[PDB]
RNA sequence: UGUAACGGUACAAGCUGUAAACAAAGG
RNA sequence: UAGAUUUAUAUAAACGGCAAAAAAAAAAAAAAA
RNA sequence: AACAGGUGCCAGGCCAACAAGAAUCCGAUCCGUGUAUUCCGUAC
RNA sequence: CAAAACCGGUGGUUUGUUAGUAUUUAUGUCAUCAACAUGUCAAUGAAAUAUCAAUAACGAUGAAACUUAUGAUUAACAUAACAA
RNA sequence: CCUUUUAAUUGAUUAUGCUGACUUUAGUCCCGAUAAACUACAGUUCUGCUUAAACUGAGGAGUCAAGUAGGUACAAACCGUACAAGGAUUAAUU
RNA sequence: UGGUUCGAAAAAAAAAUAAAAAAAAAGA
RNA sequence: AGGUAUGCAGUAAAA
């Protein structure tokens, strides 16, 4: 990805998404850590 | 390079006659190790041209056997 | 438990809490922001109040 | 033997060396012996007499022969008032001691000698027979240029007030600028 | 990964599903009725005060 | 490559002087060969990669 | 790498076919 | 990574162990293995004030472990790893000597590898050509001048113990014989200095005839 | 080929600020797929049960949601 | 008291820096050193001084 | 290194000692002091009625072991 | 231009004692009869290997003691 | 990969990167970058060790063997 | 929370944080 | 729960306009999420 | 017959801290948790 | 016309003997991305706390060995021994 | 064993099938540009090409790559190697 | 001798880095 | 025709 387009893109961490996958070693249905 | 990461391994694969050897840098290479070496009182050529078990002190050999 | 936090005793704010043990072997439990021991927990005979849900169950 | 998995770990032992055992099966069934070792993460006992086939040569030139580690659920107590073997219950009395009690006669299977027991010296999970050789020596009867001698080791100087004062004024009176490195 | 180029891809594969089948009322009626003929035929019966 | 007969030949004569066989008439009745296998190394060209090989007997 | 499988997802597809094809009219 | 230093220390943590270097180290200098987030000026009070060592200077490099390939043994993983750790290799010269033996390697099953005998005269790598830049008494200033020698003072203080005349240190074996200075002769034979002699005559300038055709 | 052969440019600066960690994270792609060298949210497990043999003196489970001084 | 303990770890340090000398030479050579378990004395004493000293603040 | 000063065995070298050492030792934590006093209990139960038990059952209350690890069983 | 089928077992071993056969009468036997002749010398002395072979040597062993008539050792002097 | 972190060689260092790259170590910092490519250092910011007068210390970094027999007994004493 | 980089540890797919496998015997 | 526990993972959101740089004088300045 | 683990492989009674068989006979070459017969424990 | 629980602790069952297993990198790509490499942590053996003695022969241990024990396993395919 | 059942997706000489092993072509194609000597009484083989000075008050006129490509025993190992004050004022010690 | 640093000029951010750790009572 | 050695602000002119 270039400049131009890195100037107006948004980091991953920035919104919610990374929390609403259940993505994990044991499958797609991750239980955290204290449920 | 070491890690064994580049395609040198490619040329390899097809035979050729011979290589060269480089003697010219090798032998001036040596040499300047052997004048380091010598400066101070060392025969490093002797030392490595030594038969295992032979002691031969100073700068002699079969020609000092043949003539003492 | 993740919903809910334990209250600073000076500040009154979400704080943490850790155990230290003095020579004797008492605890004491530290809250972060202030340094503060921790009041000693409310007894059960203060806190007792009947759970009228599993009557009625 | 190999080291067990800690789930097949013994609590407490019914066989402690010095301990009169018989084969119960292998090909050194029907023997009798007397334990000389057991080690209590590998589950195993040695016996007298049984499975001896490491050879050692020794100063004189003559080979002895070792006997070698069997597990424990191979070999039976046996009990002297009847002289034969039997299983064995473990009775904790109102002392808070723990006894052999035989399952075939009701009577108490005393502990061997506990100074005939000597343990590992890094690892205190096996232990062996001692010989009368050996334990003639416990009746009969070096520092190095580092250590320290006993006399100043065991010496006490902390004292609570003195300590109090001390590290209070250090903490009071830290600086945080070097004024003498250059 | 098709049939026939990969090892566990299956053109027809075997499907989780639900085995019991239906019987006639009736029927189960009169088998249980023929069973018990049969166990008094056989000697297999034994009666108890309790 | 005969090197490695050539040791073989060695090592067995040797072998049977040091076990009291007479060298003078011992011979050669038979031999087997049994493969072990082959080492593979590509080989880039213009068109394809080939794979040349190493044998192992 | 390995391809490990969804079994939940395709335990639960598998499931809703057989009820759909069982209950088809 | 590791720990910064506080302000006051107290308890210090950092290890300095000598290394044993395959290349040649001068009299009074030693290389110590250092944790790599300490300055030089960390380096200096440790040592001074641990050790007592008077500490005349501190020089510092990086030393990160090659990547390497495990491919030789029987049944090899070609993965990639690295042989000891990064650490700073701190080369401190002070006041006093320090034993060849101690700070030097050596070896008599690989001969050559004898940097304490072979010295500055060896480079102990890939390098072909030493680049060494001017010593002190090559600079200008603090400098030695080469008509010093002839001076009042300096010939005071040498006594007996010194003769200042740079005629008695010509190496016999390798200086020729005067030459005649009105016939060709080489110039780097015997002055050794960026200037003519006035005793040389008058040298024909010969400037470039570019344009011969024009004439 | 015309003249002087050019291929594809091994250039540091520009891989590192176009295909590096945060430009990656810059990236609209699939973050639920293991990167050995790079952001991804496979997430693991954590520290495993502690075996009935163990020290509980001992075993650790948390390292942040407990950090004090 | 909090001299001796002070005293004690650098000379814990010195130690310390002499036996990985030695531990360094040796693996130059490929080789373990001489009484490896210095080191883990030395390791434990210091730790044991900074526990010493910890409790004492904890109080 | 075995050190012979410290009480308590290191895993690393025997963990079946390192185990028995801590069941042996008095119960700490809740848990522990809570099963302990339940056994504690159980026992004088059975030590006042003796007579109605047998001598496997009172040896079984008598049994010591503290510091158990959850489903140790 | 390529082979219209493979070669089979039968001619493969034809070839092989063919080809024997041509290597033993170009290479292996003349070979054989020039180390056979070269024996009525002395054996090659490398320079370049004298830092690890025997001394220089002339004679050349009789490795059939069964059919030797002469003395095969010297008795020990005093 | 041919560039970054792959193939063994972990994160970057000013070592392998061109000339600008800018990444250290963790020392501390002893001072200030001037407008003009200078840095004037401040020797007050160099940590100070505090180290005790070792000189005349019975003290050494291991204990004599005989003192684990006197310890256990004089404390075996206590304990009967 | 999870993961990783370095460092220590048998130079490691384990353990572990410069206190880098262990304090349990303190006015 | 005896202590200790480096670094990265761009976080004043345990919080409230949106909007680059987790939140940027008014206006220019624009929106299906 | 799922009366679980371990013990040289298929053990309710050899070990596994609370029940009950070193049971007997027959086994190419070692062993047997095996075959056949039989006794005992079980609110497991 | 017969018959009439809540919060800790401890074990067991089912999921599940009938189902499956997933955490580390070698290798490709500018990148998105793709992709079950290398048997097993493990010489063999139940036991190495059975590999001792030894130039060689006979011996030692082991049920089986200097070896169908000091890695096992089709076919295609490789080599030999014996037979009219 | 027999009997009954099995939803096994249950029978492979063939899809320029897939994943592999192993033959034939075949011991066939493939071998890059210039080379000698190192001695039974001194020495200087021949050839291709020519920036090979390394303090002379001057860091010796660059960038980039080798994620350390000219260190080290006839080693595709182990070990070692980039010092901006160049540390040996080592005309020392002997 | 360069980078760093000011300018060009840049969140156009080189993960494990810094003149970059809660920011003057600093105890001279 | 980038910035040179007490260093931060700050105006003008210019081989």
């Amino acid at each position: 990805i270039r400049p131009r387009k890195k100037g107006m893109r948004l980091d991953r961490r920035r919104s919610k998404k990374q929390y609403k996958h259940g993505r994990h070693v044991g499958g797609w249905n991750y239980r955290w850590l204290g449920s | 390079n070491k890690v064994r990461t580049d395609k040198k391994e490619r040329k390899r694969a097809f035979p050729q006659r011979g290589f060269w050897k480089k003697q010219n840098f090798l032998q001036v290479k040596n040499n300047t190790v052997r004048l380091a070496f010598a400066v101070q009182g060392v025969d490093l050529l002797k030392l490595k041209r030594l038969r295992w078990g032979e002691v031969r002190k100073g700068n002699t050999g079969w020609w000092t056997d043949d003539y003492r | 438990i993740t919903n809910v936090a334990l209250l600073d005793p000076v500040v009154k704010r979400p704080t943490r809490v850790k155990r230290r043990f003095m020579m004797n072997g008492e605890c004491v439990r530290i809250s972060k922001l202030s340094g503060s021991a921790m009041p000693e927990p409310v007894s059960t005979s203060a806190l007792r109040q009947p759970n009228l849900y599993q009557e009625y169950l | 033997m190999k080291f067990v998995h800690p789930r097949h770990w013994i609590l407490q032992w019914k066989i402690r060396p010095g301990d009169k055992v018989v084969v119960i099966s292998g090909k050194f069934k029907t023997i009798r012996g007397t334990v000389l070792q057991i080690d209590k993460m590998r589950n195993g006992v040695s016996v007298s007499g049984v499975k001896e086939q490491k050879r050692v040569k020794q100063e004189d030139g003559s080979f002895i022969r070792i006997p070698g580690l069997i597990h424990v659920s191979n070999v039976m107590l046996i009990d002297q008032a009847i002289d034969l073997p039997t299983r064995v219950a473990l009775r904790v009395d109102d002392r808070g001691n723990v006894v052999r009690i035989s399952k075939k006669s009701g009577l108490v299977i005393p502990w061997p000698n506990g100074e005939m027991i000597k343990f590992g010296d890094n690892r205190k999970s096996r232990e062996f027979l001692k010989s009368k050789e050996e334990r003639d020596v416990e009746l009969r009867k070096k520092d190095t240029p580092k250590d320290t001698p006993a006399e100043v080791a065991v010496e006490r100087t902390y004292d609570y007030q003195r300590d109090v004062a001390t590290m209070q004024a250090l903490r009071q009176m830290m600086t945080k600028y070097n004024r003498d490195f250059r | 990964k098709a049939p026939g180029k990969y090892v566990g891809v299956k053109a027809h594969p075997l499907r989780p599903h639900d085995q019991r089948i239906k019987i006639n009322k009736r029927l189960l009626w009169q088998g249980l009725k023929i069973m018990l003929s049969a166990k008094f035929a056989q000697g297999q019966i034994t009666v108890v005060d309790h | 490559r005969v090197n490695y007969l050539l040791n073989l030949l060695n090592a067995s004569r040797k072998k049977i002087h040091e076990q009291g066989g007479d060298i003078s008439r011992v011979y050669v009745e038979s031999y087997m060969l049994n493969i072990q296998g082959q080492i593979k190394r590509p080989q880039f060209r213009l068109r394809m990669v080939n794979l040349i090989k190493t044998w192992k007997f | 790498y390995k391809p490990v499988i969804d079994w939940v997802k395709n335990r639960i597809n598998a499931r809703m076919r057989q009820y759909r094809k069982r209950s088809l009219k | 990574t590791p720990p910064k230093t506080p302000r006051n220390v107290f308890f210090p943590w950092q290890v300095f162990s000598v290394h044993r270097t395959g290349a040649f180290l001068e009299r009074r200098r030693v290389a110590l293995k250092v944790p790599v987030n300490l300055t030089k000026f960390e380096i200096q009070s440790y040592l001074e004030k641990i050790y007592g060592a008077r500490v005349l200077k501190v020089s510092t490099l990086i030393v990160v472990p090659r990547r390497r390939r495990d491919i030789f043994g029987p049944r090899p993983s070609m993965r990639y790893y690295r042989v000891g750790c990064t650490f700073k290799k701190a080369i401190v010269t002070l006041e006093d000597g320090v034993p060849d033996a101690v700070k030097m390697l050596r070896s008599s099953i690989e001969l050559a590898k004898n940097p304490d005998i072979t010295k500055h005269n060896l480079t102990y790598s890939g390098r072909v050509r030493a680049f060494k830049p001017p010593s002190a008494a090559q600079r200008w200033e603090m400098g030695e001048s080469k008509y010093a020698w002839r001076l009042p003072i300096p010939n005071l203080l040498a006594g007996d113990e010194m003769q200042l005349n740079p005629a008695l240190r010509i190496d016999e074996s390798t200086t020729q014989m005067f030459p005649d200075f009105s016939k060709p002769f080489f110039h780097n034979a015997h002055f050794n200095f960026s200037w003519k002699p006035e005793e040389v005559p008058f040298q024909q300038t010969v400037k470039l005839d570019i344009t011969p055709w024009r004439r | 080929w015309k003249g002087n052969w050019k291929g594809p440019q091994r250039n540091k600066w520009k891989w590192y600020h176009r295909h590096g960690y945060w430009a990656t994270r810059k990236k609209l792609i699939d973050f639920t797929k293991y990167r050995r060298y790079g952001y991804h949210e496979r997430r693991g497990l954590g520290k495993p049960r502690m075996q009935f043999w163990e020290d509980p003196s001992h075993h650790k489970r948390l390292k942040k949601s407990i950090r004090f001084w | 008291s909090f001299e001796d303990l002070h005293k004690l770890w650098y000379i814990c340090l010195k130690e310390k820096n002499l036996l990985m000398g030695e531990r360094w030479a040796a693996r130059q050579h490929k080789q373990e050193m001489k009484q490896p378990e210095r080191l883990q004395k030395v390791r434990r004493t210091m730790r044991r001084i900074l526990i010493v000293l910890t409790k004492r603040e904890i109080q | 290194a075995f050190d012979r000063w410290a009480r308590i065995p290191h895993a690393r070298l025997d963990a079946y000692g390192n185990f028995l050492y801590r069941l042996n030792q008095p119960a700490k934590g809740a848990a522990a002091v809570a099963r302990a006093a339940e056994r504690e209990k159980l026992r004088v139960e059975m030590s006042e009625n003796a007579e109605f038990y047998s001598d496997a059952a009172l040896s079984a209350s008598r049994i010591t072991l503290n510091n158990l690890p959850p489903g140790a069983f | 231009a390529v082979p219209k089928g493979k070669r089979s077992k039968h001619k493969c071993k034809q070839r092989q004692l063919i080809y024997f056969f041509d290597q033993f009468d170009g290479v292996f036997k003349r070979r054989r009869e020039s180390f056979y002749r070269s024996f009525y010398n002395p054996p090659y002395f490398s320079k370049q290997t004298e830092q690890t072979s025997l001394p220089p040597s002339v004679l050349r062993p009789f490795r059939f003691p069964g059919f030797w008539p002469g003395r095969f050792a010297f008795k020990m002097a005093s | 990969a041919k560039v970054g972190p792959s193939k063994g060689r972990g994160p970057l260092l000013a070592k392998f990167a061109p000339v600008g790259f800018k990444k250290g170590f963790g020392a501390i910092g002893l001072g200030r970058h001037t407008k003009k490519g200078f840095f004037i250092i401040n020797t007050m910011l160099v940590p100070m060790f505090k180290v005790p007068d070792l000189s005349n210390c019975k003290l050494k970094c291991y204990v004599a063997p005989d003192t684990y027999r006197i310890v256990q007994q004089s404390f075996n004493k206590r304990e009967l």
